[PDB]
């Protein structure tokens, strides 16, 4: 699934408007199982570093 | 437990065309596979001298007799090796390496012959 | 544009966390309690707060269930609570801050030292609380070569304690809230040095936060019996009664540690192996009942769609045919027992996407356990033959070990043509009779084509010209060999 | 005069025309999604003149569309310097009236910007002028669709209200109910 | 989604309108069937577009009027804020520049700029 | 003690999902 | 679907969801013995002889 | 909050990238630039002008490491000073005169400048505020340099037409402390009793820091060789008010004597912990009651565990008394550092809310300025030339009066705000002089 | 682009088949298809029907993390053999 997500202003909600945060420059649309994003949420409780980020594919 | 370790270990290798592998951070490994470059993926007879031998054996060019003592001839044919295969060159360091060996493999069959 | 790259865990982004805040604690009891019946309530346990039901309004995500990706939601409970993690720590490490003081850890020095932390990679810092675990508060303070001994303050063992004495060292010990410190004096301290991640202070305790709902299920029986969740963080909303308000902590972090601390499968299908010869080496052939086996893109082309047609008006209980075909509106329909369909305007009502049988490869794959080589899932062709065996040119057991005990097998399914067709001429032509773990190839007769084809070559046996018969199942025969 | 925007944007060129003609596909890709609503500030439904450069033209790794990117220039209609242009009267309200020059559509004009002594007349929702020179009384009953010769100073994006604002009472000239 | 840079025109103002019509007329030429469920509203700003351009003076002219009140302001330290006003209204008479319009007087010294009146009266409206 | 964890090879992409980028899968034209 | 405590009043029987006893394989069976089994609590069993004579076949 | 105040008096001062600058030192301590500039990700020139503007404010104090390039730390308590400069200048424009107050504020914003710099520069500045003359020269801006100096507020900086010069804060929170307890015994006591603790703090400001528990004794022969003027109590009714005082439970300043001439000691810690408890109880009248500050009153010599006695000072039934007991635990109001350093913590929060709503009220409504400098520029044109009541009306019907009642309104609050930090900065003052002080 | 000097005058067959199966992707969309459109007209095979392509008039551009942008032409070089 090719979900929104992303660290700066950004989590596990919408595409075109993210009701959490809909900065309108925050869009990713990641390829991902839903495996991580249950990682994500049982170690919200269990704190640990949330590296987020993205690269270009082109040049 | 020592084959799914083995696997989990050793996923990074890779063999960008540089002949060289690198490492995640693009760490040389190897430069060339022991100067043949070769892989065992193409282990032809013994690498490649005797069953070619045969297989050129097989597809018969009748036209040829001894009158001149062939031997002289096969050096012509060995100078004419010398250049068909100094055209070698392109991704490389797997041909001159071994260019040599395979003219004494020749200069051994002529004087066999 | 760019998927994935580079990503790690996740957390709690305190703003979009409380922004889909609705419920905190709403009353004493939850699940719709009081009104002796279930609507929907109460705000928190639905609506969402984190899509574990049929349907509701679904919070920046939609729609349910699945890409409802968890909601988020304030359900701060403010129960006095402090680090058990860092009570560790601060036990261990004895207070590595040198409260109260929080002095520079370095002094002059020696730079070298300075630097060398500072052109280094990570994980790496810890030198300086080791450098600092004994020396910490038992020192000179305000000093060269560091700057800690304030103030006499060493952490005790004594569980989760953390007893904090003004010690000689080793003859200040008290028994009962004496010589006590807080853990708020280790919060305004801070108030291995990075803050950019490495903060001790927005770990508190006392803001707790929730992971959404996508968590936990709850098997709503439809007959209100049993509705179990795990584990999970919000469960302190029934300890209301001490939400109101050193040992006094201590015992706030044991009641906190029992509720805070501590590519398988698609598309597949197993059954049992009795293969045949008369499969080309490069054929397999799988069950007939894997065609009931569906729900494949096959995206529909322009060459295609009469050929696909022919099919599609199969429907659910003829083999080349087509079943729940995903149609141009993101609508699939079915032409299973409620079919009654395949009118099927013939350009159009599928023109993106159909989906048919196992036809011809097609490739399917076949597993193995264990799978010594690579070479024991390979890649090979289809069509289709019946009586549910896994059949295949028996020259080929070696690298399967396709033992005939008649224990069951493995058969994947691949919905996917983009490396399919890479699949099917790398892997498939190639992997067989050729491996680099050895150089010896795996394809032999493995039995008596052995000596079948051995009595043969035998010197004895002479033959007839009416012995063409045994000639023809080879040259003469089966498809892709009719030459003279 | 009107800005041309550099922009850089995801392009998502169909297989459909792979090998087809390619400029004016591409300048149909880019006017796809530069809707008028909610794209980006500054952007609303508009086009391109001049082209700069194509850049990578990706497949996928393996999957069906394109990664196209954008080189191109956007032609906005960015708040100028208070262009002098023709105003017409959008629409009444309470608060304030709206106003139609051709940037975008709602214009909000608040009530001392219209005609000073001039009032909203909330009793029958007109904008009456109450054009208080040469000492008369003399209400210009104008209700929606007052000529004004507007120009503005702003434009807005992110709110919940696409709304601006064209500053009147020129203290050159004055009668609003002209300028 | 991302733009880079937000201002880079400045061209002829009249052009720019003649243009705007030449992009409504293309725009109308997309509706063939198999790209007319996908975009329209391009149609509709055109549209919209030219109707209010329709309500300016702007029209029946040509972009020569554009480098005419460029060469006469541009000359006499007037700043492309003043003749940027000036083409977005086309003056219909040659007196509008000077008291039916502002900033538009004392850069020219109220002398070269009987010029430009003349010429907005021999072609503007 | 916020720290980093090291299982960030190559092994977790297969249940993180993404492709591979090494020798072809690299791709910058 | 009465709650025990003092709940709904209405669940006196009309809230039945109720839940088939069904499954099977690709095959027929025949039920060929049907049993009440009940014991001292009315607890009921149906204990039943669902047999299927699969003859054998290229695998066996 | 400690830094988070930091930040926003950095920004409310200065700028951006030095308050980005001084929080990052604070939390990371010793750092070069460059090390800076990798962690922070700004360029060097920007680095080094923000270093050099929290030098020239006396923020980020540097020390040549070891191996020859210069390190930068800075102090949070020193940046937490930044409240102080309202204060500081206020307090300069009380102690001594306008010429002070421009000494004490070009040292604290205009930074370092030398004798000939300072003195010029507020002597050619003054001039123009006074009237059109007077030839007010540099001569005297020295004498009162000299004489501020004297009185340790303002010292030369030491070298690690010059040079160079700085105000030295230790004396201020001298000065500071001395009024704050000459105010408590005049609010404590009759205004007699305020003089006669002045009359012993006149001589023990040089030779006391600004943390020192205790003060020298005072021999009362002296103070009748130094008696006040505006207090001209004979012997006797000098020594009997500073021998009750000894036998005064208020104790602001007390007998040590046995043999003479009276050694009369302030007991500094004491008046201290007296003056915080009273914070205490004006924040509890404020938010939790006047009856809350009953119970402390009751409870000062009662309390902490065990719970068996509180009951008996609650006056009403034991349920409620043992609650108001639990929220007086669990509100951490007794660990006397911990919770002195915790309301600390509070005034620092409380201080950051303050200083943001400050900033809402002086930058929310930005949209303003520009109107408003445009309005005055018009009015400053108008006045002039061309007076006409036309403009007037105008610029009314541009000025609303709603728009005036709203800049009213917001001034308003931004004075409020500014009075609430400027209380709880003395309150932050007495909390970290507890803090240097409660250290052993 | 002439940094091609340091492949064999071969691709390699994993680059072979995956551009085989993109040109799969290419074919089974709508059409770029090529020299003889449908000559070759079978039910659903959508990738043996475009391994009969023998042209391939596309380029493909191979790298390496420490090195520039190796790029060749399909048409170029050799074939799997």
């Amino acid at each position: 699934f090719e979900v929104d997500v992303c660290g700066q202003c950004g989590l596990l909600g919408y595409s075109g408007w993210c009701h959490y945060c809909k900065s309108s420059c925050h869009v990713s649309s990641l390829r991902i199982p839903y495996a991580c994003k249950l990682l994500f949420q049982e170690l919200q409780s269990m704190n640990i570093i949330p590296r987020l980020k993205l690269s270009k594919y082109n040049e | 437990y020592m084959q799914r370790r083995l696997v989990k270990s050793l996923e990074d290798l890779c063999s960008q065309y540089d002949l060289t592998v690198r490492s995640s951070t693009g760490d040389i490994i190897q430069f060339i596979y022991g100067g043949d470059g070769l892989d065992p993926a193409a282990m032809e007879g013994k690498l490649e001298f005797k069953r070619v031998l045969d297989n050129i054996k097989a597809v018969f060019p009748c036209p040829s007799e001894p009158a001149l003592s062939k031997n002289e001839l096969i050096l012509t044919t060995e100078s004419i090796m010398k250049k068909s295969e100094f055209l070698c060159c392109q991704d490389s360091f797997l041909q001159e390496i071994k260019k040599f060996i395979k003219g004494v493999s020749e200069k051994i069959k002529k004087t066999r012959d | 544009a760019k998927k994935i790259s580079h990503i790690c865990f996740g957390m709690k982004s305190p703003e979009e966390m409380r922004q889909q805040a609705h419920i905190q604690v709403v009353s004493k009891n939850l699940y719709s309690q009081d009104n002796q019946h279930a609507p929907l309530l109460y705000g928190v346990l639905d609506h969402r707060m984190g899509t574990s039901e049929k349907d509701r309004p679904c919070e920046t995500c939609g729609k349910n269930l699945a890409d409802c990706l968890g909601h988020y939601g304030y359900i701060d409970l403010e129960l006095p609570c402090f680090h058990v993690g860092y009570f560790r720590a601060v036990i261990g490490i004895l207070q590595m801050i040198c409260k109260t003081c929080c002095h520079i850890m370095l002094s002059q020095e020696e730079k070298k030292q300075f630097l060398d932390y500072l052109k280094r990679p990570g994980l790496t810092y810890l030198q300086k609380r080791g450098l600092k675990k004994k020396i910490s508060d038992k020192c000179r303070k305000k000093n060269i070569c560091h700057h800690c001994g304030a103030f006499n303050g060493t952490v005790k063992k004594c569980g989760l304690l953390k007893i904090i004495h003004e010690k000689y060292k080793t003859n200040k010990k008290v028994v009962r809230a004496q010589e006590n410190l807080n853990p708020l004096v280790v919060l305004n301290l801070f108030k291995l040095m990075n803050p950019e991640a490495g903060k001790p202070s927005d770990l508190i305790l006392t803001r707790l936060l929730v992971p959404p709902l996508c968590i936990r299920p709850s098997v709503v029986s439809d007959l209100k019996s049993g509705t179990n969740e795990d584990d999970l963080t919000m469960k302190l909303t029934e300890i209301i009664f001490l939400n109101d308000v050193m040992e006094d902590w201590d015992f706030l972090q044991l009641q906190c540690a029992l509720y805070i601390n501590s590519k398988r499968v698609d598309f597949s299908g197993r059954t049992v192996i009795s293969p045949d010869p008369n499969l080309r080496i490069d054929e397999v052939a799988v069950p007939v009942h894997v065609a009931k086996i569906l729900t494949f893109p096959e995206k529909v082309n322009k060459a295609n769609i009469n050929f696909l047609r022919k099919l599609v008006q199969n429907g659910p209980e003829v083999h080349p045919g087509a079943n729940f075909i995903q149609q141009r509106h993101t609508q699939m329909k079915r032409f299973l027992k409620y079919g009654n369909r395949e009118k099927m305007a013939q350009e159009l009502k599928y023109g993106d996407i159909v989906e048919r049988h196992l036809i011809d490869g097609d490739v399917v794959l076949f597993n193995r356990q264990p799978s010594l080589h690579k070479l024991s899932i390979m890649a090979h062709l289809a069509r289709v033959k019946p009586h549910r065996t896994f059949r295949f040119n028996e020259c080929v057991c070696t690298p399967y070990n396709a033992d005939f005990d008649g224990d069951e097998m493995n058969l994947h399914l691949p919905q996917t043509e983009e490396a399919k067709a890479e699949a099917l001429v790398l892997m498939g032509t190639k992997a067989n009779l050729v491996t680099p773990r050895n150089g010896e190839p795996l394809i032999a007769a493995i039995q008596d084509f052995l000596t079948g084809a051995y009595l043969l070559t035998l010197k004895d046996t002479f033959f007839d010209r009416a012995k063409a018969c045994q000639i023809i199942a080879s040259i003469l025969v089966g498809k892709d060999e009719k030459i003279k | 005069m009107f800005v041309l925007v550099e922009m850089v944007d995801t392009v998502r060129i169909p297989p459909w025309q792979f090998e087809r003609k390619l400029n004016d596909s591409i300048a149909e890709e880019l006017n796809k999604k530069l809707a008028n609503k909610v794209v980006y500030n500054v952007g609303l439904c508009i086009c391109l003149f001049d082209i700069t450069k194509l850049e990578d033209a990706y497949v996928f790794p393996g999957d069906g569309a394109s990664h196209t990117k954008v080189h191109f220039r956007c032609v906005v209609f960015h708040p100028f310097l208070d262009e002098i242009l023709i105003g017409k009267i959008k629409g009444c309200s309470p608060e304030g009236v709206h106003v139609s020059l051709g940037f975008f559509d709602d214009i909000l004009i608040p009530p001392e910007s219209l005609q000073q002594p001039a009032k909203f007349d909330e009793a029958e929702q007109v904008w009456v002028w109450e054009y208080e020179t040469e000492e008369g009384a003399h209400d210009l009953y104008m209700d929606t669709g007052e000529e004004i010769r507007f120009r503005v100073v702003d434009e807005s994006f992110v709110d919940t209200s696409y709304t601006l604002v064209g500053s009147i009472s020129e203290p050159g000239l004055g009668l609003l109910s002209w300028w | 989604m991302e733009v880079k840079d937000a201002n880079s025109a400045l061209l002829s103002n009249y052009e720019v309108f003649q243009l705007l019509t030449d992009l409504k007329e293309q725009r109308k030429e997309s509706g063939k069937n198999k790209h007319s469920s996908g975009q329209q509203n391009l149609n509709t700003i055109t549209y919209e577009t030219l109707k209010y351009i329709s309500k300016t003076p702007c029209r029946h002219q040509s972009p020569e009027i554009v480098r005419e009140f460029l060469t006469a302001l541009k000359s006499h330290k007037l700043t492309k804020a003043e003749k940027l006003q000036l083409l977005n209204h086309r003056p219909v008479t040659a007196v509008e520049i000077q008291l039916m319009v502002e900033e538009s007087e004392e850069r020219l010294t109220e002398e070269q700029i009987e010029a430009l009146l003349h010429t907005v009266t021999s072609i503007l409206p | 003690f916020g720290q980093k964890d090291s299982v960030c090879g190559v092994s977790e992409c297969i249940i993180m999902g993404i492709p591979m980028n090494i020798g072809t899968g690299l791709f910058k034209l | 679907t009465q709650i025990p405590l003092e709940g709904s009043n209405v669940p006196q029987q009309p809230q039945y969801k109720d839940v088939p006893i069904t499954y099977k394989g690709a095959t027929d069976s025949y039920i060929e013995k049907v049993m009440i089994s009940s014991n001292a609590e009315d607890a009921f069993l149906i204990k039943m002889l669902l047999r299927q004579t699969r003859r054998p076949e290229i695998g066996d | 909050a400690e830094i988070k105040l930091c930040s926003l008096l950095l920004q409310e001062h200065f700028g951006e990238i030095v308050e980005k600058i001084g929080v990052h030192l604070i939390r990371t301590g010793s750092q070069p630039l460059r090390v800076i500039a990798h962690d922070t990700g700004t360029s060097l020139d920007q680095v080094k002008k923000a270093l050099c503007v929290l030098v020239q404010h006396n923020l980020v104090s540097y020390q040549v490491h070891k191996r020859g390039v210069v390190e930068y730390e800075a102090q949070c308590s020193r940046v937490l000073r930044m409240l102080r400069y309202p204060r500081y200048i206020y307090t300069t424009k009380t102690l001594y005169s306008d010429t002070g107050e421009l000494i004490v504020e070009e040292l604290l914003l205009n930074g370092k400048l030398t004798m000939s710099a300072v003195v010029k520069k507020v002597a050619d500045r003054l001039t123009e505020t006074m009237e059109d003359g007077k030839t007010m020269d540099y001569a005297e801006v020295s004498n009162t340099f000299v004489r501020l100096a004297d009185t340790h507020f303002v010292q030369r900086c030491p070298s690690v037409d010059g040079i160079y010069w700085q105000a030295n804060l230790d004396r201020f929170h001298q000065h500071f402390r001395d009024q704050a307890i000459v105010s408590a015994v005049a609010n404590r006591m009759d205004q007699t009793s305020s003089e006669i603790v002045r009359t012993m703090l006149r001589m023990s400001e040089i030779t006391t820091s600004s943390s020192a528990p205790f003060t020298q004794p005072l021999s009362s022969n002296e103070i009748f060789r130094s008696l006040p003027v505006g207090y001209n109590i004979s012997k006797q009714v000098l020594d009997q008010y500073l021998t009750l005082l000894a036998d005064d439970p208020l104790e602001f300043v007390g007998k040590s004597g046995d043999s003479g001439g009276g050694m009369y000691v302030i007991n500094l810690h004491k008046a201290l912990a007296s003056l915080a408890t009273a914070t205490l109880e004006s924040v509890v009248q404020e938010r939790f009651g006047s009856r809350c500050a009953r119970i402390f009153r009751l409870v000062l010599q009662k309390k902490h565990i065990e719970q068996k006695q509180v009951e008996d000072f609650a006056m009403i039934p034991a349920k409620e008394a043992k609650d108001m007991l639990y929220k007086m635990l669990s509100e951490n109001f007794v660990n006397i550092l911990s919770a002195a350093r915790m309301l600390l913590h509070r005034c620092y929060k409380s201080i950051a809310n303050l200083i943001e709503r400050r900033q809402f009220e002086t930058k929310e409504n930005k949209r303003l300025l520009e109107k408003s400098q445009r309005v005055e520029a018009i009015i400053a044109s108008m006045q002039a030339t061309g007076a006409e009541e036309a403009q007037l009306q105008e610029i009314e019907e541009m000025i609303t009066a709603p728009e005036r009642q709203q800049l009213e309104t917001l001034k308003r609050n931004v004075n409020k705000l500014d009075a609430s930090e400027i209380q709880v900065d003395e309150t932050i003052f007495l909390l970290e002089s507890y803090i240097e002080c409660t250290m052993k | 682009a002439n940094q091609k000097r340091i492949t064999t005058p071969y691709m390699t067959k994993y680059e072979r088949a995956r551009v085989l199966g993109t040109r799969a992707l290419q074919i089974a969309m709508c059409a770029p298809v090529m020299v003889e459109l449908e000559g070759e007209t079978d039910p659903l095979l959508i990738a043996m029907k475009e391994l009969k392509a023998r042209k391939i008039p596309i380029i493909i551009r191979r790298y390496l993390p420490d090195g520039s942008y190796e790029d060749w032409g399909v048409d170029e070089l050799i074939i799997t053999d």
